[PDB]
């Protein structure tokens, strides 16, 4: 059968309970009680949470519980620590010697601050531009929460064309990062006053220029 | 010393197969199923199917019927996942993962039934139709009190690319971003350094560049 259905997200505050929800069909989650839930850290393997429905491996914390009503099933954490935070994935046997996860639950837990990315733009280096290719290079960090949007103009017009942005990736002290290239030609890089990269964090807007000299 | 060890990353082209392997360790392998799951990057977990090291019996998800070819070992403990006619959206993170056979027996046992307790650490098959490159390294020329320099590692194939500074002395002020993937199907990346000023007409700074796919490895000096 098909993927099971949870939450995009939730998020608590440390030392509260939250629960994440797992539904299926009446031919799954509604017919045996096999649904086993792991807990996922960045780079790291999934690990067995809850299995039967509500039972614990040894060694997992008594904060995390199971439970289930009609098609869905439910994981239960109490007393939110920051490590807690994570993607949450049930899975179920699905009849037919078939199993099935659920789409998977970030789980947040909030009160860590809010800060604004720095951000570094350099121009194409005199080496490239001798080379006959030009690369502007945006360079984003430390900004939480995760998500950042990067528009570039030349002079005030819009560019979207040459743009590449990688998705933030968390760094060692828990902010995120991200970067952007704009592609140019060199005859494009010499010909406007300057171009400009222009990046978005919650509403708020930090802006780096360079300019050809 | 229980664990499930997967062999090495895997760069494939479109149309070809992928054999993908898992040594267990530790435990009675003909106990447990072997499941394997694979997760795109940024994605969820999916399961793909699995194999009982009994009988070789397998069973997988209709979508991968016809492509995935799951064998087993039993002498030397090792389960194996065959994907074939590959394609770009099979690119991800491929598992092992054991799961009991049975839900109790004679012998006492932890009888996790169907919670996979243990994993491998995971297999990057990376499917790509572009060609093994080696990187064009730029320096990134310094320009309140710190500067930031950096260097500008462009269009390689495959992952990885390893970077330091003046042959790993420099890790102060260091941050590396993680590559991005250009519509060439070629990745980038750049290193930064954040360095105070006054040091600029004095220390040198040299990124090292290490591609080992290419034999590409380039020490670039940056100066102002």
């Amino acid at each position: 059968q098909s993927a099971l259905t949870q939450p995009a997200s939730v998020s608590g505050s440390p030392g509260q309970s939250i629960t994440i929800s797992c539904t299926g069909t009446s031919s799954d989650v509604g017919s045996y009680n096999l649904v086993s839930w792991y807990q996922q850290h960045p780079g790291k393997a999934p690990k067995l949470m809850i299995y039967e429905g509500s039972k614990r491996p040894s060694g997992v914390s008594n904060r995390f519980s199971g439970s289930k009503s009609g098609n869905t099933a439910s994981l239960t954490i109490s007393g939110l620590q920051a490590e807690d935070e994570a993607d949450y994935y049930c899975c179920s046997y699905a009849g037919s010697s078939t199993l099935v996860f659920g789409g998977g639950t970030k789980l947040t837990v909030l009160g860590q601050p809010k800060a604004a990315p720095s951000v570094t733009l350099f121009p194409p280096s005199s080496e490239e531009l001798q080379a006959n290719k030009a690369t502007l290079v945006c360079l984003i960090s430390d900004f939480y929460p995760g998500a950042v949007t990067v528009a570039w103009k030349a002079d005030s017009s819009p560019v979207k064309a040459g743009v590449e942005t990688t998705t933030p990736s968390k760094q060692s002290n828990n902010k995120y990062a991200a970067s952007s290239y704009l592609s140019l030609t060199p005859e494009q890089w010499k010909s406007h006053r300057s171009y400009s990269c222009q990046v978005t964090h919650e509403g708020s807007t930090v802006e780096k220029t360079v300019a050809p000299t | 010393q229980v664990q499930l060890v997967q062999s090495g990353a895997e760069v494939k082209k479109p149309g070809a197969s992928v054999k993908v392997s898992c040594k267990a360790s530790g435990y009675t392998f003909t106990g447990y199923y072997m499941h394997w799951v694979r997760q795109a990057p940024g994605q969820g977990l999916e399961w793909m199917g699995w194999i009982s090291p009994v009988s070789g019996g397998t069973n997988y998800a209709q979508k991968f019927q016809g492509r995935v070819t799951m064998t087993r070992d039993t002498s030397i403990s090792t389960a194996y996942m065959e994907l074939s006619r590959l394609r770009s959206d099979d690119t991800a993170v491929y598992y092992c993962a054991r799961a009991p056979l049975f839900p109790t027996g004679v012998l006492a046992g932890d009888y996790y039934y169907y919670g996979m307790d243990v994993w491998g650490q995971g297999t990057t098959v990376t499917v790509s139709s572009a060609s093994t490159k080696g990187p064009s390294v730029f320096p990134l020329a310094p320009s309140g009190g710190t500067a930031a320099l950096g260097c500008l590692v462009k269009d390689y194939f495959p992952e990885p690319v390893t970077v330091s500074w003046n042959s790993g002395a420099l890790t102060s002020g260091v941050h590396t971003f993680p590559a991005v993937l250009q519509s060439s199907g070629l990745y980038s990346l750049s290193s930064v350094v954040t360095v105070p000023s006054s040091s600029l007409g004095t220390q040198t700074y040299i990124c090292n560049v290490n591609h080992k796919p290419s034999n590409t490895k380039v020490d670039k000096r940056v100066e102002p």
